[PDB]
């Protein structure tokens, strides 16, 4: 049997570099590729190839740093109950809190395992003594309470001295953030917020005397995100924890979300069908079931498995330093660390 | 004006539909048909099987079909039968060998002029008594065709007798299970009756226990030594091709020669009723449909393209003719034919398993 | 509540009005039908499907025409589309149903009506007997059922003879007629259609085998609507039948639509979804991929007002409520006894002449 598989792809791609089945089904791959990235034109392009040939999967790919593609694609899943991989770009930037009926998957580590690398970068270099900074985008409270219940575990005495939640939704004509950053006193900063909210925090932070030496940023994938676009406000000597395009590059990833979604062969070898492909977006709910997610959760190619979250079980983290040069550089493996005795940056 | 009795066929091609009406016009020519005088009239196969219920229905019944010719297209001819039996006219299974169709149950009033898989076994026997293989074990598919052939075979068997019989799950990829069973009895001469893509998982489980060498013999059907059952089939394997098995053309040929035959032979009795027209409120059988049965059943055509036809009990062809197949150095080679009865081999010579 | 289409299809005259009185509620739609030759039924039911959202159909029609059942079975395995057979031919026994068939029917499995013919032999000491049927699907189980009863008994059973009739082929060779001149049991058990059994009730008179010295037991399809009896069958003929009589046609809808709702809503509230009946006959072969022989599970039990209306997988019914009739010299089928549970009780002591 043949089963659709849109894979979609935002911006510059090598379509050549990018394009077997022993498995009950068969994949007819369509590269698709689309211009803008805005609710509409992605709603759009989306439901249309839908209206077309019959779509059991989409695999996604941008090169933008717009974290709200991420968020896109899960409403655009839930309400349509069709499987997407989110596998690169804003597209694989951790969603915290998919929809229930959310059939949307990413590539890269949860928020969760983001928080536990950073303790380990700490502990590896002794820093025990730091504060807390985020704003409201979600999983900041997935962020804290993973530091926060770790710490409290710890014999390793740690410190957290601020915790500060920053509202960006209002404007900066009060000065209200510049005060709120004014408060930090510690060596370390965690850092958790979207890439342009953090070019703000930097600018804030570089005007009130913190990016220099003796006080070292950490700040999780989602802000680093495109290493190639580096902010001329991020601070020298920033740590991010990044998924890297070093070792497991588009084309890839590409493949590797084929053969998730290719999952259909698992249900129908258990339950003689698949589900029948959204007609369309103009909807008759008591028919669509969330069943294939049992089965895009625990595929093994060659162990690419998820947590019910929509996020890889088994991500390989490369832990990077924005250097002098101003490149972003990488210094460990997810924990192996290239430096004994952390570098002054 | 003569009597016009229309005949029917479900055929794969609008080319063999050209071929059906031609061979219809030859009977017309060859016979004598002041009172009786055939017609044909078909159509292709549908694409699923409740369309191509409905089309036997509104195109052929329709027209009073007095049989309806049957091939397999390029989807079985179940609904053709299904549908034709409810009122009792009969079908010829042109190219069809499952072994489900020789069961009067559910296919009331089935002919074929091919023999099914099963059959095969009659060759095996005789290869047994040549060969003077007296000790053999059978690997069967647990289905009905896997079931079809050890019936048979036990049948020809009860000289010569089967040590063990074992049966597998079909779908099952491992039978490192199922053969060292056999490994360990003594006769080394093993008959296999399975789909293609069970002969494949059967052929690699052999290979890996090194079963496929020197002093093993695999005697095997047709479906064992097609498509991808080949690419993984040991050398010095012997297997048959059906002759002509596959030839639509040569088969409507012969169906229209047997079935015209039949025609006259039924209209030289007396009470002979038309069937009904049309489905569509019609409810009785075709009063006369088990009588053209009989005569068809009982129908001797000598020379036939695909031989001699004449059908056995359960309305198989009987005397069919089996290419006899080795694979020499990965090529199918023929080493002889079964010609209906006998068994006569050809100057290339037989190289066994190890060879 | 959500709302599944459940067409009734009534064949022959019905009372309507009679008829006519959980996580998902039915839409109940009732429509006639004139005839039962194959393109006729599966017409009427594609349309049937084409217009609403048919998710299950229930079928009672007011014939003998066993053939029905198979139409039916090829209908339901076809579409994926639970059928049930509830009344006539559309209830008659089918044996060996396809490996992807949503068809059940209301009344006895060929195996239990057999036991039933032993529980009766065995009440009245008929010990000694033979068998007759044809090809009609079923006749194996119904030998075989027999055969193991006997063999696992500490009773003197004694089967004299089997035979199989061919009804394929003519009877200008009088082959049937050979045949059956050579039964000398006082019981014999014949299997076979309403249909057969007429013609084979005619030759066996012609060959002095219907009187007294021989009785004939029957199953239900053979007599099949008991208020049409062919002139062929013997005086003195015993059948098991479905209770026609103490269970009419508006209660059999009424556990029709009930099977078909309960287990839709039992399916919705275990996997939050139900099977999208397809729109269309012509069509499903693309859209095969997408359709599940699920629903059987749970149309396979359903308990409903406190009584067990559940299926075996074979698609009869678990717990019919049996009667045995036996044909009077008036040739009215007259109510000689009951089967309950396993538990068989009779009338007379003495049989009656
Ligand atoms: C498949 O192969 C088999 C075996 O070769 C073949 O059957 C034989 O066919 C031949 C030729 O038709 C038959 O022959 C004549 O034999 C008789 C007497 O035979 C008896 O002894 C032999 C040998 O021990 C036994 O086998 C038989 O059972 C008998 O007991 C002989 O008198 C006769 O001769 C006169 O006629 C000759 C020409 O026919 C003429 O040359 C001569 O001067 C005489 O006037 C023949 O030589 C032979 O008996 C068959 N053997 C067996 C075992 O049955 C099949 O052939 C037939 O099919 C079609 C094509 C026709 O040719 C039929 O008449 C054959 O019966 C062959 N099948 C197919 C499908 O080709
Ligand atoms: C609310 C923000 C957000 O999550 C956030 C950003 C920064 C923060 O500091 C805190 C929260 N989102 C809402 C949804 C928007 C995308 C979208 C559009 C149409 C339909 C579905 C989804 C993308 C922006
Ligand atoms: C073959 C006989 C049958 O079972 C039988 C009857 C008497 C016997 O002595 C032995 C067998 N059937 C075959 C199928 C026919 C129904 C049908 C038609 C079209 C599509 C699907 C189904 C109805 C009659
Ligand atoms: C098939 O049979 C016909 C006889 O009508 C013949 O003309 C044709 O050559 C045959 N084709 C094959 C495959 O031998
Ligand atoms: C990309 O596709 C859009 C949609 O047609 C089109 O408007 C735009 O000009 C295209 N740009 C490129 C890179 O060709
Ligand atoms: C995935 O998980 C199931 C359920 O725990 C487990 O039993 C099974 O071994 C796994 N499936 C595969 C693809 O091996
Ligand atoms: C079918 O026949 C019956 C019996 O005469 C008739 O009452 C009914 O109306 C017919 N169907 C239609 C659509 O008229
Ligand atoms: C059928 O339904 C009953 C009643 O709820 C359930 O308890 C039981 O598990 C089912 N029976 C079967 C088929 O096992
Ligand atoms: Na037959």
């Amino acid at each position: 049997p043949s089963i659709g598989i849109a894979v979609i792809l935002v911006g510059t791609s090598d379509e050549v570099a990018i394009k077997f089945h022993h498995l009950s089904v068969v994949p007819r791959v369509e590269l698709v590729a689309m211009n803008e990235t805005d609710p509409k034109s992605i709603i759009t392009r989306i439901c249309d190839l839908m209206s077309d040939r019959k779509i059991q999967g989409v695999v996604f790919a941008d090169d933008t740093d717009q974290e709200a593609i991420a968020q896109i694609l899960d409403f655009i899943s839930a309400q349509t109950l069709t499987p997407i991989l989110g596998i690169h770009g804003g597209s694989s930037m951790i969603m915290a809190d998919k929809d229930e009926s959310s059939m949307f998957f990413q590539f890269g580590p949860s928020i969760e395992q983001q928080a536990s690398v950073m303790l380990n970068i700490m502990e590896e270099y002794d820093w025990y003594i730091f504060s807390i900074v985020t704003t409201y985008f979600p999983g900041y409270q997935d962020f804290v309470n993973k530091i926060r219940s770790t710490i409290e575990n710890s014999f390793v005495g740690w410190e957290l001295e601020e915790v500060l939640l920053l509202d960006m939704s209002l404007d900066d004509g009060d000065s209200k953030i510049q005060n709120q950053l004014k408060k930090l006193q510690s060596p370390i900063i965690l850092l958790y917020c979207t890439k342009e909210e953090a070019t703000y925090i930097f600018e804030v932070a570089n005007s009130v005397g913190l990016t220099g030496y003796g006080y070292t940023w950490i700040v999780p994938s989602l802000v680093a995100g495109d290493t190639d676009t580096v902010p001329s406000e991020f601070p020298t000597g920033l740590i991010s924890v990044s998924y890297d395009e070093w070792d497991y590059g588009l084309p890839a990833r590409v493949r590797d979300g084929i053969a998730i979604i290719t999952a259909a062969s698992d249900m129908l070898s258990e339950h003689s069908f698949i589900p029948e492909p959204k007609s369309s977006c103009y909807n008759k709910r008591i028919y669509q079931s969330n069943m294939l997610n049992r089965y895009l959760i625990n595929v093994t190619f060659e162990d690419l498995s998820f947590s019910e979250d929509g996020y890889q079980m088994h991500p390989k983290l490369v832990i990077i330093l924005l250097n002098k040069e101003r490149k972003w550089e990488r210094v460990g493996k997810w924990l192996q660390m290239k430096y004994y005795v952390w570098p002054r940056m | 004006d003569p009597k016009i009795v229309n005949i029917g066929a479900v055929l794969s091609t609008k080319k063999h539909e050209q071929i059906f009406r031609e061979a219809v016009n030859q009977a017309n020519k060859r016979h004598f048909t002041r009172k009786i005088q055939l017609q044909a009239t078909s159509v292709t196969h549908r694409p699923n099987a409740i369309q191509m219920a409905l089309s036997v229905c509104e195109d052929l019944i329709s027209s009073q079909v007095y049989a309806i010719l049957v091939s397999h297209p390029p989807l079985t001819p179940t609904p053709i039968s299904y549908t034709a039996g409810f009122y009792r006219i009969p079908v010829i299974g042109l190219t069809t060998r499952m072994s489900i169709y020789s069961d009067k149950s559910i296919h009331l009033s089935f002919l074929r002029t091919v023999p099914p898989y099963s059959h095969q076994a009659l060759v095996w026997f005789e290869m047994m008594r040549l060969f003077n293989w007296n000790h053999v074990i059978l690997i069967v598919s647990d289905d009905h065709e896997g079931r079809a052939a050890q019936k048979k075979l036990e049948t020809l068997l009860e000289g010569p007798k089967a040590d063990k019989v074992l049966q597998f799950e079909p779908g099952t990829k491992n039978l490192t299970a199922l053969l060292l069973e056999a490994k360990e009895l003594e006769a080394r001469v093993i008959i296999l009756s399975a789909s293609e893509d069970d002969a494949t998982a059967v052929y690699k489980s052999a290979a890996m226990l090194d079963m496929t060498g020197a002093g093993y013999v695999w005697l095997v059907g047709e479906r064992e030594i097609s498509g991808s059952a080949l690419r993984y089939a040991p050398d010095g394997i012997i297997g048959l091709q059906l002759i002509n098995g596959k030839n639509e053309s040569a088969h409507i040929s012969d169906a229209v020669a047997v079935v015209a035959q039949a025609i006259h032979e039924l209209f030289e009795m007396e009470n002979i009723t038309d069937p009904p027209r049309g489905c569509v409120g019609n409810t009785n059988i075709w009063k006369t449909g088990p009588l053209f049965k009989r005569v068809l059943m009982s129908s001797k055509y000598p020379d036939g393209v695909t031989g001699r036809i004449e059908f056995n009990e359960d309305g198989d062809r009987k005397f069919a003719q089996y290419s006899i197949m080795n694979l020499q150095n990965r090529k199918l080679v023929q080493v002889g034919i079964f010609n209906g009865s006998y068994i006569i081999q050809n100057d290339r010579k037989i190289i066994w398993p190890g060879g």
